[PDB]
């Protein structure tokens, strides 16, 4: 009940600081 | 009535790993042997992936280990493991052998001959599983060690022919070098359960080099969390090399296809072995090259019978300590001259450091452990 | 003349270590690749299934499948079958044989860039500047035919000519293709060529920073606990004198 | 002096488990099949290796 | 063999020991002390190192030099 | 067309006083070898010197100017 | 003989032993003879030394040092454990000597 | 697999190159003809 | 003095149940 909320917690924060060139912040571009 | 002193598979954990007698003042560094053992692990867990998807056929070798870090899901990861964690191994391994060489535990013999033996065996293994991805360094490097292997008269020949299987690069010479190095991890574990077996009759010695029986704590749980904290911070370093800086340690120069007609302008192994390379730019002999390498490995078997001090440990020891602190940099110094270019001045400061390493091991000891001896009223 | 410059040291955007790649960037180094540089150069090791997701999507991607006319070969009837390309198909290469890549472009093998990165020193700086500096010869050093003049390169003489200049591309999103701009842009793409795992080994390395400074106070707290049980003992010798 | 078989780590162990053994001495042939199939195991994985490493 | 019961003969030691349960300006000046205890053994051999590493790099680059 | 953002930045930086004794001692390697004829000396350590000082200058301050 | 007697009370203060309050014979590597020579021991000078051994083990465990009042004083240090070794040297070599014969 | 059993080394390289085998690709990259050499299988009449 | 005799008499037994069958018995008209 704990490990799920930290792979998206870490994932969230990893977009955080990484804005504007991962692909999945594109995705409202090409479909 | 209990199940831990009278079940045979409890009565062996028990007094293995739980109620053995350990003493209650080691350091750190008691750690790192237990870390080997579980890096070996690391590796047959990485073996075995890479019996999956590796095949021994040269150019569709480099292209299985590219289509391991490509195709296969984790398979870069795997491979980043493989390579990181055999230079962790060699970390902790000269870690472990600086410790027997400074808290006096080469006193124990058979326990210090079947480690020379492992430390063998896995140089060898390194060196061969670096031969298997199959670059031009591991090419130049598989035939400059073949060619010195084969400048030995009427014994090279048939380990020439025996390991290249033919008149130049073919299939069975990787085939060869696979089995060899699939089969030997698996006798250095069977050498490793021999090194705890023959260590577990005498106990562990503590960094003072006194008898411990006046002060000593079950394994249990003790030494069990040191253990597991231990592992949890060698699994942070491995994984902040692999998962941050995958190639700070690794040669660049494997990375592109081996061409036999081209000759690399800088040849030149991994950082475990340079300097041992240091050797073979100390001296200009071939079978003296040979000599100078095997010597300079088995003086550490040499090692306990050098041994003139009355007393174990150098922890009491200035001068030894001293004498200790300066081989330690001068290793460094033959690590740091193994991977350079042969010009000036790198070769009188690698003939010089070699000579300094030695006369430091060998010669200089003896004197330093007489004075030590003279300097506390007890030497004739 | 044996004597090299080392490469400068570039601000990249993902110099860092929680940096990751501009993965628009990426395909329009791609595009780079595609309409200029597969003229000598090949990638060997790259296949069109893995600019999806990094580059476009399921479908245009595939659609350059079409646009570069592979050949895979034999069947029965022995003929020379034509077929269009797909996703499971890699780069094409240019030549046959290196020793027609030598004859056909002057002695000199375009090797292969899948890994010409990270099997030279310096890595993507290393291709911006040998990119990038193109300068005239000095005085002294005499090149033959063919040969130009470039510091960074070992030996002072590139077999290729400067490839890149003013308005010799377009791009798709609207980017002034500028000499700068398409080195960079050819420099991540070529990165990624060696390192197509960079995002998720960074994502690896931030859940295991995470979890490991979790889970590390706590087996030190551990430690502390069963161990102050043994620091706050004290011993002391009662002889009978 | 003392005995090299009784008081060495590694070889008390292979005396105790092979030399010194006591074992019914009306033991059959039967008990052998036993002793056949460990070594049965052991080719096994000698044809097993020479089944991975060349192939 | 060599379990708890026939170790040593300790004789007239009393040990106390507190319940884990019932328990940094003492802990630094004690890593001081080790450490100014252990830098004059330790030290001399890797600032020479660093004075070999330096002077070589400086004569490896004066020798490229072709004056 | 469109005008470089490279030729308007290591350019930019050629005012640097070691920037112009490096352009002055390449002016003085030129002539003096000009000046020469049978000589096999080459001119090519301050250029690598120059080179070097205007990489690290323009690697400095490129990267914010391109998209 | 002042060059010798402060060089050897110096080089006892930074041996490090006498920090953990131990004396020479203490330090000592046991090999066969010296723990022949432990063995040839009276009592209370074999229960001193178990518990400055002890006292050495768990003083280093914390890695602490004894205060610098109660640090063993080189007058103070005594050859305890030396002429039972000397002895146990004398009957080793004078049976190395008859076994020769 | 022939030589040493049924044929001489001549006479197996007779029938190899009696047997025209497919190849391929040269420098210009066409899948061409060769006349055949021991390490050549059998030919196939139809492999579909 | 019995190895090489061992093989020469086992592969003379071999030829001599197997006379006139083997290659080296009919490597006169074949070559
Ligand atoms: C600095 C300011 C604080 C300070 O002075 O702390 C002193 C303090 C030691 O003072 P002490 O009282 O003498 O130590 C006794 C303590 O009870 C216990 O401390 P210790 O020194 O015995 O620590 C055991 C040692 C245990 O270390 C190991 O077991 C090492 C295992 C192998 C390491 C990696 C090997 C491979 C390396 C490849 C390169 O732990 C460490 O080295 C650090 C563990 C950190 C865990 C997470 C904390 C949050 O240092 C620490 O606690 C270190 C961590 C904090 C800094
Ligand atoms: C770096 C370690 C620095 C350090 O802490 O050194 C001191 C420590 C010895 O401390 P000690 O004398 O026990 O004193 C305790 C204080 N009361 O020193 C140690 O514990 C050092 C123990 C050895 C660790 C260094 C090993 C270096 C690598 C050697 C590899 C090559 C070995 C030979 C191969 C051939
Ligand atoms: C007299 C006053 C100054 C000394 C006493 C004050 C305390 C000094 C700090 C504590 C550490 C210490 O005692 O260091 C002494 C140490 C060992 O000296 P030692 O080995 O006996 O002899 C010199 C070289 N053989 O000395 C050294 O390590 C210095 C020699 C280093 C040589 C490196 C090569
Ligand atoms: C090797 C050949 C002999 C060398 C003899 C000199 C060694 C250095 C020395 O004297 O160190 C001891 C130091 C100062 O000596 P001190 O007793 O003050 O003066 C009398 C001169 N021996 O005294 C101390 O450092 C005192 C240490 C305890 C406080
Ligand atoms: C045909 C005219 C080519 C074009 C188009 C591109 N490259 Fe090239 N490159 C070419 C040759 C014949 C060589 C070998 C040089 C030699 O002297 O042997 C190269 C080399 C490189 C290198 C350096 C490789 C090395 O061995 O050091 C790099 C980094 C490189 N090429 C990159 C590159 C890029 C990014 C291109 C697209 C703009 C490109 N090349 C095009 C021939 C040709
Ligand atoms: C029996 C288990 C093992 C198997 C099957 C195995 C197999 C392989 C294979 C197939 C490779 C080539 C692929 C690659 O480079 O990643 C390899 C590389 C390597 N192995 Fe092993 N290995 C084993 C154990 C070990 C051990 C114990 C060591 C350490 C001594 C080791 C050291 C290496 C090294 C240094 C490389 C080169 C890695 C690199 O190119 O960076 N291997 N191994
Ligand atoms: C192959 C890797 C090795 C492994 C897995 C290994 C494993 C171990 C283990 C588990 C211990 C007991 C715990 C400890 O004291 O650290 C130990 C101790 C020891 N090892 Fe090793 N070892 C290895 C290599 C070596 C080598 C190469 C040597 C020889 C230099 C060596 C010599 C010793 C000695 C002397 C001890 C006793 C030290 C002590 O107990 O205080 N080991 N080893």
């Amino acid at each position: 009940f704990f490990e799920r909320a930290f792979d998206q917690g870490a994932d969230a924060i990893y977009e955080h600081i990484n804005e504007g060139k991962l692909w999945k912040h594109i995705k409202h571009k090409y479909e | 009535t209990n199940m831990r002193k009278t079940h045979p598979l409890f009565k062996i954990i028990n007094h293995s790993f739980i109620d053995l007698p350990a003493p209650s003042n080691i350091s750190s560094w008691w750690n790192f042997g237990s870390l080997l053992g579980v890096c070996l692990m690391v590796q047959i867990i990485t073996g075995l992936f890479l019996a999956m998807h590796y095949t021994s056929d040269t150019m569709t070798a480099f292209s299985s280990v590219t289509h391991i870090c490509r195709d296969v899901n984790y398979g870069w990861l795997i491979r980043y493991m493989h390579a990181n964690g055999a230079s962790m191994f060699f970390i902790c391994l000269f870690l472990h052998v600086g410790r027997g060489l400074y808290y006096g535990s080469y006193t124990f013999m058979e326990t210090w001959n079947i480690g020379v033996l492992l430390l063998f065996a896995v140089m060898a293994t390194a060196f061969m599983g670096y031969v298997l991805p199959w670059g031009q360094m591991s090419f130049w490097g598989a035939t400059v060690i073949t060619n010195l292997l084969s400048a030995i008269p009427y014994i090279g020949t048939t380990l020439v022919e025996w390991i290249w299987g033919g008149f130049s690069v073919d299939k069975a010479t990787l085939t060869r070098f696979f089995a060899f190095h699939f089969i030997l991890p698996f006798i250095i574990a069977a050498l490793a359960i021999v090194h705890l077996l023959f260590l577990h009759e005498t106990g562990s010695n503590n960094p003072t080099g006194l008898n411990s029986d006046a002060d000593k704590i079950p394994f249990h749980p003790y030494y069990t969390i040191k253990d597991i904290l231990g592992i949890l911070i060698m699994f942070l370093i491995l994984m902040t090399l692999v998962l941050f800086f995958p190639d700070m340690l690794g040669d660049p120069d494997n990375y592109m296809p081996a061409n036999p007609l081209n000759t690399p302008p800088h040849i030149k192994p991994e950082w475990y072995f340079l300097f041992a390379y240091a050797i073979l730019r100390s001296i200009p002999n071939k079978l003296g090259g040979v000599l100078a390498l095997i010597l300079s490995i088995l003086i550490l078997a040499l090692m306990p019978f050098l041994h003139t001090s009355k007393q174990r440990s150098l922890m009491f020891r200035p001068i030894t300590q001293i004498l200790y602190w300066i081989l330690v940099a001068n290793l460094l110094i033959l690590t740091w001259i193994g991977g350079q270019p042969v010009e000036h001045p790198f070769i009188i400061i690698g003939q010089l450091a070699s000579i300094s390493y030695f006369s430091i091991i060998l010669i200089l000891m003896p004197i330093s452990g007489i004075i030590e001896d003279k300097m506390l009223k007890l030497y004739p | 003349s044996d004597l090299e410059l080392h490469p400068p040291s570039y601000p990249w955007s993902h110099r860092g270590l929680l940096s990751s790649l501009d993965h628009t960037s990426i395909r329009r180094g791609f595009q780079v690749y595609k309409q200029v540089c597969s003229s000598c150069h090949s990638m060997d090791y790259v296949a069109y299934r893995h600019l999806v997701g990094v580059c476009y999507t399921e479908e245009e991607a595939k659609a350059l499948a079409e646009e570069v006319e592979v050949q895979d070969g034999p069947n029965d009837d022995g003929e020379m079958f034509m077929r269009p390309g797909k996703l499971s198909d890699y780069f094409p290469k240019p030549y046959p044989n290196p020793e027609a890549a030598r004859a056909a472009n002057n002695g000199a093998l375009p090797p292969d860039l899948s890994y010409i990165v990270r099997a030279r020193h310096g890595g993507e700086d290393y291709v911006f500047s040998l990119l990038t500096g193109y300068c005239e010869p000095p005085t002294g050093v005499s090149l033959r035919e063919g040969l130009y003049f470039n510091p960074y390169f070992p030996g002072q003489a590139i077999g290729m000519a400067p490839p890149i200049y003013t308005e010799v591309l377009e791009y798709d999103d609207g980017t002034p293709a500028t000499m700068s701009q398409v080195a960079k842009d050819v420099a991540t793409f070529l990165r990624w060529a060696s390192e197509p795992e960079h995002d998720h080994r960074k994502r690896m390395g931030l859940k295991m920073l995470l979890m490991m400074g979790l889970l590390l106070p706590l087996t030190y707290a551990m430690k502390r606990h069963k161990w102050s049980v043994l620091k706050s003992r004290k011993l002391a010798y009662r002889p009978p004198k | 002096m003392t005995n090299m078989r009784k008081t060495h780590p590694l070889f008390k162990i292979i005396n105790h488990s092979f030399i010194d053994l006591p074992a019914p001495s009306n033991i059959s042939s039967w008990w052998n099949f036993g002793s056949l199939l460990g070594v049965c195991l052991m080719v096994q994985i000698i044809t097993g290796l020479f089944l991975a490493m060349h192939y | 063999g060599r379990e708890f019961g026939n170790l040593a003969r300790i004789r007239h030691v009393i040990s106390y020991s507190l319940s884990p349960f019932e328990q940094f300006s003492k802990g630094i000046p004690n890593v001081l002390r080790r450490t100014r205890e252990r830098i004059l053994r330790v030290a001399p051999p890797f600032v020479v190192v660093y004075l070999i590493y330096t002077w070589g790099n400086q004569e490896f680059e004066q020798s490229k030099r072709k004056n | 067309e469109l005008v470089d953002p490279l030729t308007t930045v290591r350019e930019h930086c050629e005012q640097l006083e070691k920037c112009v004794k490096a352009r002055e001692r390449l002016e003085l390697c030129d002539n003096r070898v000009s000046s020469r004829s049978q000589t096999e000396e080459d001119c090519t350590e301050e250029l690598f010197d120059f080179l070097h000082a205007r990489d690290h200058c323009v690697a400095h301050k490129l990267f914010k100017n391109l998209k | 003989s002042k060059w010798l007697d402060g060089f050897r009370k110096w080089y006892y203060n930074a041996a490090g032993f006498n920090k953990l309050g131990l004396m020479r014979d203490d330090t000592l590597h046991e090999t066969e003879d010296v723990k022949e020579a432990i063995r040839r021991l009276p009592e209370d000078l074999y229960n001193d030394r178990m518990f400055r051994i002890k006292r050495a083990l768990d003083l280093t465990m914390r890695h602490q040092i004894l205060p610098k009042d109660q640090w063993t004083k080189y007058e103070e240090d005594k050859f305890y454990l030396e002429p039972y070794l000397k002895e146990v040297i004398r009957e080793r070599k004078e049976r190395e000597e008859w076994a020769k014969k």
